[PDB]
């Protein structure tokens, strides 16, 4: 099963927070630019057909064992020129408000808490020339989890973070059949310094340092059909944890453990390519992979299929992902379900992806 | 541009409870239990549209110790609720 | 591809949106300084969106999204395509499909998430699905209504601590009262009762019965007269009763029984002095010299007077049964007072009639003197458990709680004893070179006696009138063995599988219950002496002896309609059995969804005591597996009456770990099955019955014949094996050591 | 904020007495595991510290066992009621600081089985033998100074996902620790778990063992210290024994031993239920009182010389005592024996991932017949006939819920209009219903041992009656029969005055129910029910008025008649007396309510219950020969009379 | 009406006259930590140790069928 | 926790580096135990 897994703080950062992108097996970076193109590719915002645009999406969480645990998301984008793009997301993680009761009476004055767990970061894409599009992202990171006790302190820990994403996007080929258009796209994500969780310099955890770097092709046939493909390759940008020992007993292991806890995240970086036993062949294990297909019906209904694989070794998550769409004036509604693959129960199993995005303002004309 | 009358609703709460034991032949009135709750609930409405409604909510709690068991809490809930209708 | 290219699906319903800040703090002191308060921020969607619509006259969409709505099955996605009639696809749906069989041994599914297609060759339809399902099957069984539960419980799972005799007296009364049950040989009628627990939930309110807290000191043995057929040692705790008691033997018990009389308190040659009104001098209070604080008696200062609702008691038998059961080192304490014809006893001291709870003395704080006196009262259940005190047999363990059964009445419960060594057998066999005793009593009989009569639970006939060998059924009576609003069955004696089969089982006097090796080696094997004469979790170490089981069940109706033990139960999943047929739909039985009840509308068989089964699908299912439903049905059209079928099907289990502990297990089942279905019309049945006397029907006349053959073929998921293995954990031991 | 009180348990009252049990710990510089309740001691090595530096640390688990208390101050004798506990430090010269990483109080779901095992002692609680049960992890043992805690070869540890982070979960094995004086030659010690598992459809059990002496001790050597598995309905009367000779770890030098040798396949159970089964058939023809017995009854096998093969397992030594039943095991035992006959054996022992294997997963197969008919609006007849073998079941039923029996059921049901035979003009309603069917069920298992399939226990019977008696008991065996009258009544003509009088304000009801059975319980049962109801109901169409506004009354005849006939399931020869239940009864109520006047209003109601007492002999003595028609029109005594009267002014 | 309550890691159902026939209690991770058919309106003593966990959803199953959630806090 | 996170006047970093007084992680103690990222990392000893 899973042998040797990378641990990064903040892991929330890293799931899926949109129902389209779910629906194409978690990947984003190199479709076609939407209102979600924030946590994927923020470059393509500056491709975007509407001036502006806000979201609202909702992941549920043990739908069947309680209510109100959920990852929310907030997006809002506006490009001013045909060659600028701003956007500003909020993701958000909470389990719902628990009440902290003790009994002591049924009118007591309790204390409820609320842990949660949010992302809110912002980005400006600009077009450099007409098919590629560049954008940073700033992003601040805020953990929120336990719950104040006695001996237990439930102060939160926050980190900065940036992001540099690029999204190239050709204008219309011919072909013999078809006349396609092609996508690529590159995220390098969550660059930043360690969040330290109890507040102590010696006990840190990177950030999900993150490379997604995918390509798409779009079938156009009938002037309003359309079939987008799409690949995403993402790989953590995490040193590897040290595993059976690499230099009495426990004391290689608490070594091993000690060096590779000292080091830091930008030589971590560069660390992550390697840091294992194994070669090119063995690296290639530490890459995740997700083909997606999007059929497009007059651009207002879509019908969404991927595939996503996590080498088992390591997180062991591999689904296949159904989505679908609907436009009606100016409102998407967007749904995707997943369907496991893995030995290792997926949280996200059973759950119904709900997206719903406005589109408003002015209108730009697509290259 | 954008015209929209703003509703506001304020409601104010302030409940006090005791209990007290009282011996007849001497002075021993002894606090048992109670409560010294205040609240207060803000409310705004705002339509921004037919189908956009904004409402701006403040609520703000506090609940004083009485006897010594019970510690002091203040609660405090403000922000926006968007609000649209399809 | 679709018919149009016009799209009109529309949304219907709000979202809500909430962005605001929370803030707490509350002063506890003991909290560090990082958390005085808390500042987070405040997200919540609440959408309640809705979609209908068509995509091109062919594709049709029915969603429905709420986040408040509890249960995830509620949230409907469903997308409908449907071609011309000419293709060879006839439908494609995707999204909350359901896969409905017209098959009564292999059975479809109504709650799945997947893809359903639908396919037509000319005359042979083929309708496959891949789904998930996510509901589980549920089968409930009723007779005259009401769902039948079955129970089935041991000798040893008696309700324990919530069941005590008010005194020794009571308990060795029990016995020879009952002899001519549902006659209650005894003329006592309890009148009064206080009870009085440790206080540990220290609330004071004027609603629940008031503020009566008192201090109370607990004497075990107190009211305590001797007993004709006891020693006095398993009566009363004292180390010396001489002098101790001061009336006839056999006297009921009375405060006036023994030198512990608190009316007597420090008199001429009690036992007590006026220092056992304090809880500070408790121990000086007695006159006698060997009292130990746990044993002789107990002490609460702020005992809580129990309410009416969290007890009932006995008035004939003197017992009672609390709501909420001592498991713990609670202290349980009495005053009662009852008659026995135009006398009256008391035993306790009740609020009216005891010291008062405070004396003063002084006028003002400088000089005030506090006595704060205590009720003497009878002990029940001491702080440390000993089971070889006298007050251990207070506890009452022949009382047995029907799991969940709450208003049981007569004719809807039935209560079988069996002794399973292994399989369930209703009657005793001698232990092999040896036999029972010879020319037993009628009421005595163990040899070929069913186990019912060998526990004294059967003499009765349905009237509760007395008959020879009894009526084969337990003796339902409402005060003696039953207490019918809790659901509970009482023996007609206090160890009935202690010392009445020691009894029925004894051959000579040299044979005492009390000295197990004297046991004639039929009540070796039969006499479960421990679990009375020690706790549950001690008598569990005597593991050959809980082998007596009761057996039976209990038919819960309520109200109009089967109650099938779930709600908003899909559609077209309730299947009704009544006696190996199937009934149908609309003329045999009404289903009311939304309640879970199911009404039998055949005339027949409501009035048929036949157990009618419900099989239902329920989607109220929370910590489930995932499972995977797929298949496809081959429905090929011989002729316009000739149809055969193909259905095969599987279902898969995901296990949440690779190791499957025993009762979550994960299945791999397949079954696969053929059915044909030759559906005529004979108009030769029709002039048949106009050749009857007084008929002039014109109404056709239809034959019907369906046959199927199932195949099941079971497996376990690969995932849950170990070493190629299909493997049920029946202990991994990482359960044990909380 | 609470105020300071000399009450901990917040019970209002201060306890006095001072009646517990003493343990102590030694707190000196160089302890080491083995000694002092120390369990493990973890060395930590280089400890990065806020000031830049770094420091060793060595942290020491040490286990308390409860049961062994080093001194008992006051009048304690159990463990029932412990109610404080207290720690107190003694005999240091200056400052100490103690930090409790852990400090917790272990309950285990398995408990040790106090009383003896071995009839040749016979004295249990003597003879100074430390015995402790508790839990070796790898979470917490793998740095254990004799052996470090692996997992058996094959096991991994199960994985979860928290919040989108895997969590390796705990692996954990049963330990159970020899030790003080030792074992003597044939004592056991054992703990026990209470439980109720089915393991008729799975072929093997299998169990991991693990066996090590105990530092500062001497060594354990190979084949002195058995692992036992007892399991049954009991562990002296009636249950299975498995015992297998352990290999013990050698120990001595590193703490780190590869889980090939601290779980050797040698010691691992493999045991077919089979050889259980066939164990039990050939002890069938031993008697108790035989020499072939051991001292405590158990029959092994292997130790029998007139049997070739022995139990059929070279590695383990199987025993049986008392016809037990591994299709409903409701206890299970665990333990350590000794085989060293001059010697005191002292040692730790690992149990590990106790399972079943090797699923049964042959399937079944059913068959279902429906015919149904209608003739022309006057009679409807339907028929089922259904078939089904063991192994049958749904797509949901697990190995334990599938059909363990062979089904053959038919079912007719008919329904004739009989109204319609009368001619059309004085309508009669007079719907007949007669329904009858039977099944028969063959059980896989015979319900005598429960665990031995009754094809082979026919087989390997070798007499006759007693192959007839085992193949009779089980069949269960339903016949169902049924016929209706419900809702006879004549209809008003299409213009017809209603009279007070008129036939067409009755109904009548009758219902007749039988169900003979016979199965493993009962030899001989009869359930017979009759139902005849007649129902009145008027209401009158327009000093005080005296007509009455409306009148009702009905009648029921209720007869119940039961016979149970319970089996001797050793020998079909007598049978035990059957039991009669009889509930004769004779219902009718009545009533009527008046209008004297516009304002003033009443209503009268009286119920009536008789019973019907004919089948009683003088003495309280049932009638056999009763018939249930015997006087079907006959008031009984009564039995409850009420009534009910309403004024409204 | 349903209302649980959690003192010294101790677990209490206090529920207003619906008699309640099962109690299951889940981790965060969705993992069964504790089952129980057998609920008295009594206080369950769950194991101490959850790693760091401090978030249980508590799944009480009354005998009408219905279901009732609480998330608590294990302190 | 004060002591460790936001030190108090008065308290240097080598009065928080003892073996008595130095905070304890869980990976120390359990190093074979997983904690989930954001959940508590520390073990509160009490200290004697
Ligand atoms: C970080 C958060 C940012 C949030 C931005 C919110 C923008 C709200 C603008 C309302 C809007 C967008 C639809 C949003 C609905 C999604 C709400 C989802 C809530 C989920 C819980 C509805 O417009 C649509 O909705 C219909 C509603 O019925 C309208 O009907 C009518 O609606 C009413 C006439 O507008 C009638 O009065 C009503 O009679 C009708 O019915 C239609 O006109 C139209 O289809 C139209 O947008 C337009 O309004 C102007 C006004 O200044 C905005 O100008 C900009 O504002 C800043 C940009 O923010 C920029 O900086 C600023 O430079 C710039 O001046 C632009 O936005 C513009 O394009």
């Amino acid at each position: 099963d899973i042998e040797r897994p990378i641990t990064t703080g903040v892991p929330f950062l890293l799931v899926a927070a949109d129902a389209r992108a779910a629906g194409l097996g978690d990947q984003g970076v190199a479709t076609s630019s939407d209102v979600f193109s924030q946590q994927w590719n923020p470059a393509k915002y500056a491709f975007a057909e509407d001036a502006q645009g806000l979201s609202i999406s909702y992941t549920p969480y043990l739908t069947d064992l309680a209510n109100d645990i959920s990852l929310g998301q907030v997006t809002y984008y506006n490009k001013i020129n045909d060659r600028s793009a701003f956007a500003g997301s909020f993701r958000y993680f909470g389990f719902g408000g628990i009440e902290l009761r003790q009994t002591g009476d049924p009118n007591e004055p309790t204390r409820e808490v609320n842990p949660n767990e949010f992302a809110l970061d912002g980005s400006y894409s600009l077009k450099l020339s007409e098919t590629f599009s560049m954008a940073v992202a700033a992003r601040y990171i805020r953990s929120n989890l336990k719950v104040a006790t006695e001996e237990i302190d439930a102060s939160a820990a926050g980190s900065f973070a940036v992001d540099v994403a690029g999204f190239y996007q050709s204008e219309e080929i011919a072909y013999s059949d078809f006349n396609g258009r092609w996508r690529a796209g590159f995220n390098i994500q969550n660059l930043g310094p360690k969040i330290s969780y109890d507040h102590d310099d010696l006990s840190a955890n990177f950030l999900p340092a993150n490379l997604r770097v995918g390509g798409g092709f779009d079938f156009i046939f009938d002037d309003y059909n359309k079939l987008g493909v799409s690949l995403e390759l993402t790989k953590l940008l995490v040193p590897t944890p040290p595993g059976p020992g690499t230099p009495s007993q426990s004391q290689a292991d608490e070594a091993n453990y000690k060096k590779y806890k000292d080091i830091g995240w930008v030589s971590g970086i560069f660390k992550s390519f390697g840091d294992a036993p194994g070669g090119f062949s063995e690296e290639l294990k530490e890459i995740t992979y997700s083909a997606a297909a999007e059929y497009m019906y007059q651009d207002a209904f879509a019908m969404r299929l991927g595939y996503y694989h996590e080498s088992p070794m390591k997180g062991a998550k591999q689904f296949f992902s159904l989505g679908a769409g609907f436009k009606y004036s100016m409102i998407k509604v967007d749904v995707s379900y997943l369907f496991s693959a893995s030995k290792v129960k997926n949280p996200l199993e059973n759950t119904l992806r709900f997206s719903l995005t406005f589109n408003f303002g002015d209108k730009y004309e697509t290259y | 541009i954008i015209k929209s009358d703003i509703n506001i609703k304020a409601d104010f709460s302030l409940r006090n409870n005791e209990t007290l034991v009282r011996y007849l032949d001497y002075d021993n009135n002894q606090l048992a239990a109670g409560q010294n709750i205040w609240s207060l609930k803000l409310t705004a409405d705002y339509s921004f549209s037919k189908n956009l409604t904004a409402i701006f909510y403040y609520d703000h709690s506090f609940s004083k110790a009485v006897i010594s068991t019970s510690f002091p809490l203040t609660n405090i809930r403000s922000g926006f609720t968007l609000r649209y209708n399809f | 591809i679709f018919g149009s290219n016009t799209i009109d699906v529309k949304p219907t319903g709000s979202v809500e949106m909430d962005l605001g800040v929370r803030y707490t703090k509350q002063d506890n002191p003991a909290f560090s300084p990082r958390n005085r308060s808390s500042l987070t921020f405040d997200f919540d969607q609440r959408i309640s969106m809705s979609l209908m619509g068509k995509i091109g006259t062919r594709l049709e969409v029915n969603a429905n999204y709420d986040t408040q709505s509890t249960f995830a099955f509620q949230n409907l996605f469903k997308l409908a395509y449907t071609p011309s009639e000419d293709d060879i696809i006839q439908k494609v749906e995707v999204g909350n499909v359901s896969m409905p069989l017209n098959s009564t041994l292999i059975r479809g599914a109504q709650s799945l998430f997947g893809v359903k297609t639908q396919l037509q060759f000319g005359r042979t339809t083929i309708t496959g699905v891949f789904s998930e399902q996510k509901s589980q099957t549920k089968s409930v069984v009723a007779e005259n209504g009401g769902t039948v539960q079955n129970f089935d419980l041991y000798a040893l799972d008696y309700d324990n601590d919530r069941h005590f005799f008010l005194s020794q007296y009571f308990r060795n009364k029990y016995d020879v009262s009952l002899k001519n049950y549902p006659f209650i040989d005894s003329r006592v009628q309890i009148t009064r009762l206080e009870v009085w627990v440790t206080n540990k939930q220290n609330r004071v309110t004027t609603t629940g019965g008031g503020n009566n807290l008192r201090n109370i000191i607990a004497l075990q043995d107190l009211g305590e007269a001797q007993v004709s057929g006891v020693p006095d040692n398993e009566v009363v705790v004292i180390s010396s009763t001489a002098g101790f008691f001061n009336n006839p033997i056999d006297s009921p018990t009375s405060n006036t029984n023994n030198k512990y009389d608190p009316a007597t308190i420090g008199q001429a040659g009690s036992f007590l002095n006026s220092n056992i009104r304090e809880i500070v001098t408790a121990k000086s209070g007695f006159n006698n010299t060997n009292v130990s604080e746990a044993t002789d008696y107990s002490v609460l200062e702020n005992a809580r007077k129990l309410t009416t609702n969290e007890y009932t008691f006995n008035p004939q038998l003197g017992y009672i049964s609390l709501q909420q059961r001592l498991a713990n080192d609670e202290i349980l304490a009495v005053a009662f007072e009852y008659t026995v014809g135009g006398k009256v006893y008391q035993v306790g001291e009740f609020g009216s009639d005891g010291v008062d709870a405070t004396v003063v003395t002084g006028n003002n704080s400088s000089n005030q003197a506090i006595i704060t006196q205590s009720l003497v009262l009878k002990m029940l259940k001491s702080n440390l458990t000993n089971v070889k005190n006298p007050v251990w047999n207070l506890m009452m363990k022949n009382v047995y709680q029907i799991p969940q059964a709450y208003q049981i009445k007569q004719d809807d419960f039935r209560l079988n004893i069996l002794y399973t060594d292994p399989s369930p057998i209703n009657y005793i066999t001698p232990v092999q070179g040896s036999s029972f005793p010879p020319n037993p009593a009628p009421d005595s009989k163990v040899e070929q006696t069913p186990l019912l009569n060998v526990f004294n639970l059967d003499r009765l006939n349905y009237n509760n009138d007395p008959q020879a060998g009894g009526d084969g059924f337990f003796d339902y009576i409402p005060g003696v063995t039953v207490d019918v609003q809790n659901g509970r069955v009482i023996f007609t004696t206090k160890e009935p599988f202690g010392e009445l089969i020691f009894n029925k089982l004894q051959t000579g006097a040299g044979e005492s219950y009390n000295d197990p090796t004297t046991y004639n080696a039929n009540q070796q094997k039969y006499v479960f002496r421990n679990m009375y004469r020690n706790t549950q979790a001690g008598a569990l170490q005597d593991s050959d002896k809980n082998k007596f089981l009761l057996r039976g069940k209990y038919k819960s109706s309520g109200s109009n309609g089967i109650p099938i033990g779930a709600f908003n139960v899909p559609q077209g999943s309730v299947v009704v059995t009544a006696a190996g047929r199937v009934l149908v739909e609309g003329i045999d039985y009404s289903v009311d969804y939304q309640l879970g009840r199911v009404q039998i509308l055949d005339p027949s068989l409501q009035a048929s005591n036949t157990p009618i089964e419900v099989s239902l699908e329920n989607n109220s299912i929370f910590g489930q597996q995932t499972r995977r439903f797929m298949g496809f049905n081959i429905e090929h059209k011989i002729s316009d009456k000739f149809v055969i079928g193909g259905t095969y099907l599987k279902m898969t289990e995901r296990p949440f770990t690779q190791k499957s502990t025993y009762g979550q297990e994960s299945v791999n089942n397949t079954i696969f099955g053929f059915n044909g279905n030759y559906s005529t019309e004979v108009p030769f049945l029709t002039r048949l019955a106009n050749k009857l006397p007084n008929i002039d029907t014109d109404v056709p006349s239809n034959l019907s014949i369906r046959g199927e053959v199932a195949f099941l073929r079971p497996d376990a998921p690969k995932a849950s094996d170990f070493q190629g293995e299909a493997t049920i954990y029946v202990d991994d031991f990482e359960g044990s050591q909380s | 904020t609470l105020p300071d009180v000399e009450d901990i348990n917040r019970d209002n009252t201060m306890s006095t007495i001072n009646a517990y049990y003493e343990y102590s710990i030694d707190v000196k510089p160089g302890m080491q595991v083995g000694e002092n309740y120390i369990t493990d001691i973890r060395e930590v090595t280089n400890v990065d510290l806020p000031n830049g530096g770094t420091t060793n640390a060595r942290w020491i688990q040490f286990k308390i066992p409860v049961s062994q208390p080093q001194n008992t101050i006051g009048n304690i004798t159990d463990f029932r009621s412990i109610r404080f506990m207290r720690m107190f430090m003694t005999g240091f010269n200056s400052q100490m600081t103690v930090r409790f990483g852990a400090l917790d109080l272990v309950r285990g779901e398995w408990r040790r089985y106090t009383g003896t095992l071995d009839a040749n002692d016979q004295n249990p609680d003597d003879d100074g033998v430390e015995f402790d049960v508790a839990a070796v992890n790898i979470q917490e043992n793998g740095t254990k100074c004799p052996v470090n805690y692996v997992m058996p070869p094959g096991v991994q540890r199960e994985q979860l996902y928290n919040n989108n982070t895997v969590i390796n979960q705990n692996e954990q094995a049963l330990a159970v620790r020899i030790g003080g004086a030792g074992l003597q030659y044939q004592d056991s010690r054992a703990v026990f778990k209470n439980v109720s598992v089915d393991m008729r459809q799975y072929k093997k059990l299998k169990m991991f063992l693990h066996a090590e002496s105990l530092p500062n001790q001497p060594t354990l050597e190979d084949d002195e210290m058995v692992g036992f598995i007892r399991f049954g309905n009991d562990f002296t009367q009636n249950f299975y024994q498995v015992e297998i000779p352990l290999k013990v770890t050698k120990t001595g030098g590193s703490c780190s031993i590869s889980p090939d040798l601290v779980w050797m396949d040698d010691n691992s159970i493999d045991l077919a239920l089979d050889l259980l089964t066939r164990m039990k058939i050939k002890a069938m023809s031993i008697d108790i009182n035989s020499s072939k017995r051991d001292v405590n009854g158990i029959y092994y096998p292997d130790n029998d010389p007139d049997l070739e093969g022995g139990d059929g397992d070279g590695k383990l030594t199987l025993g049986i005592k008392g016809n037990p039943n591994f299709g409903l095991v409701r206890n299970l035992m665990v333990g350590v024996k000794s085989r060293a006959d001059h010697k005191d054996i002292k040692g730790e022992v690992w149990f590990n991932e106790l399972r079943l294997a090797d699923l049964e997963n042959k399937g079944g197969m059913a068959a279902i017949l429906n015919v149904d008919t209608n003739m022309a609006d006057f009679a409807t007849v339907s028929a089922t006939g259904r078939k089904s073998t063991i192994g049958f079941g749904s797509l949901e039923q697990g190995a334990n819920e599938r059909d363990r029996e062979d089904v053959q059921q038919y079912n007719i049901v008919t329904n004739l209009n009989l109204g319609k035979l009368l001619p059309k003009k004085w309508g009669i309603n007079l719907p007949f219903n007669y329904a009858i069917g039977e099944e028969v069920i063959t059980p896989e298992y015979d319900p005598f041992n429960q665990d031995i399939k009754l094809d082979q226990l026919i087989r390997e019977t070798t007499d006759q009656a007693e192959k007839d008696n085992i193949r009779t008991r089980a069949i269960d065996y339903t016949k169902r029969k049924s016929i209706n009258f419900i809702g006879v009544r004549k209809d008003r003509a299409p213009e017809q005055k209603p009279h007070v009088y008129d036939i067409e304000n009755f109904t009548f009801s009758q219902s007749y129910n039988q169900v003979e059975r016979h199965d493993y319980e009962v030899a001989d049962y009869e359930d017979e029910q009759s139902n005849s109801a007649v129902n009145y109901a008027y209401t009158f169409q327009p000093n005080f008025n005296y007509l009455p506004s409306n009148i009702s009354f009905n009648t029921n005849i209720l007869r119940q008649s039961n016979r149970q006939q319970f089996r001797e399931v050793e020998v079909e020869g007598i049978g035990l007396d059957p039991l009669y239940r009889r509930n004769f009864a004779f219902n009718y109520q009545y009533g009527f309510g008046f209008n004297l006047t516009k304002s003033l209003k009443l209503n009268y109601s009286a119920t009536s219950n008789n019973i019907v007492r004919n089948f009683l002999n003088d003495d309280n003595s049932p009638k056999e020969d009763f018939n249930i028609w015997d006087d079907y029109l006959d008031i009984g005594t009564p039995n409850q009379h009420a009534q009910q009267l309403v004024l409204n002014y | 009406s349903f209302y649980v309550s959690v003192k010294d890691k101790t677990i209490k159902l206090n529920s207003t006259e619906d008699v309640m026939r099962e109690v299951s209690i889940f981790d965060i991770s969705g993992k069964l930590l504790y089952n129980n058919k057998k609920v008295e309106n009594t206080e369950f003593q769950v194991s101490n140790f959850q790693s760091g966990n401090q978030v249980l959803i508590v799944k009480v199953t009354l005998d009408n069928g219905n279901i009732i959630t609480k998330k608590i806090v294990f302190n | 926790p004060v002591f460790y996170s936001s030190k108090p006047s008065g308290i240097s970093n080598d009065d928080l580096s003892l073996n008595t007084t130095r905070r304890i992680y869980s990976r120390e103690l359990y190093p074979n135990t997983d904690i989930a990222q954001g959940q508590i990392q520390v073990v509160n000893t009490l200290d004697l």
